[PDB]
């Protein structure tokens, strides 16, 4: 055995951990962008409905 | 292999910190985005109000 | 059930991804435990753990591996023919069991 082999071995696992975590973080960014656009399509739609009512 | 042990325990913290702070800053991102775009849309609607009032 | 016997620092504190595991028994199989306790499974991290207790027949090693990789640890332990010994990290209930045993001892008197 060798502690270098230990480092590579554990880095397989750290690769999995960090990469899944950061892929989900990128999904959180996808939320911040497109789910933000969806909350726009909802709330601004209600605002626009208000303005038709008023007109 | 102790170097690896400690630095990769540190790597567990990279994943957790980045995910957790991304999640907690998603609230900030969404709230800022609301604060911007929807009020801007409000202002466009009031401009359009002035237009139709001119026609009226 | 180890609880009180557990050397508490031998585990990964806040084992969010990396947790310690224990399927290790017969002495007659321990001919290569120096290899196994560091690499029984491929991605083991043994620097921050030790054997919880010693019998003349077995060594109860607290080997480190990942949330999913507990399955791999069990697989290679069973390749070595080891048998259930784990603790699950049950430490607040270790405290509860200490209180219960003390309660029973006092109740005797």
């Amino acid at each position: 055995l060798s502690d270098a082999d230990v480092q590579k071995q554990i880095k397989h696992m750290m690769a999995f951990i960090e990469q899944e975590a950061n892929e989900k973080a990128e999904e959180i960014d996808a939320k911040a962008e497109e789910e933000f656009n969806i909350e726009k399509g909802r709330l601004v739609q209600t605002q626009r409905l208000k303005i038709m009512e008023y007109y | 292999q102790s170097q690896g042990i400690q630095q990769l325990l540190q790597a567990e913290k990279r994943a957790a910190e980045k995910v957790a702070d991304a999640r907690k800053r998603k609230a900030r991102r969404l709230k800022q985005a609301k604060e911007e775009a929807q009020m801007e849309v409000e202002q466009y609607r009031r401009e359009r109000e002035q237009e139709f009032q001119s026609k009226q | 059930s180890l609880a009180e016997i557990v050397k508490k620092d031998d585990f990964v504190l806040d084992s969010e991804y990396l947790v310690t595991l224990l399927v290790v028994v017969p002495k007659l199989n321990h001919n290569d435990w120096i290899k196994q306790y560091e690499t029984l499974a491929e991605m083991v991290v043994p620097r921050s753990s030790n054997v919880l207790s010693e019998d003349q027949d077995s060594y109860l090693c607290n080997v480190t591996l990942f949330k999913k990789a507990v399955d791999d640890f069990r697989h290679k332990a069973r390749e070595n023919k080891f048998i259930v010994r784990d603790f699950q990290y049950n430490e607040e209930e270790m405290r509860a069991d200490k209180e219960e045993m003390n309660r029973l001892s006092t109740d005797k008197k």
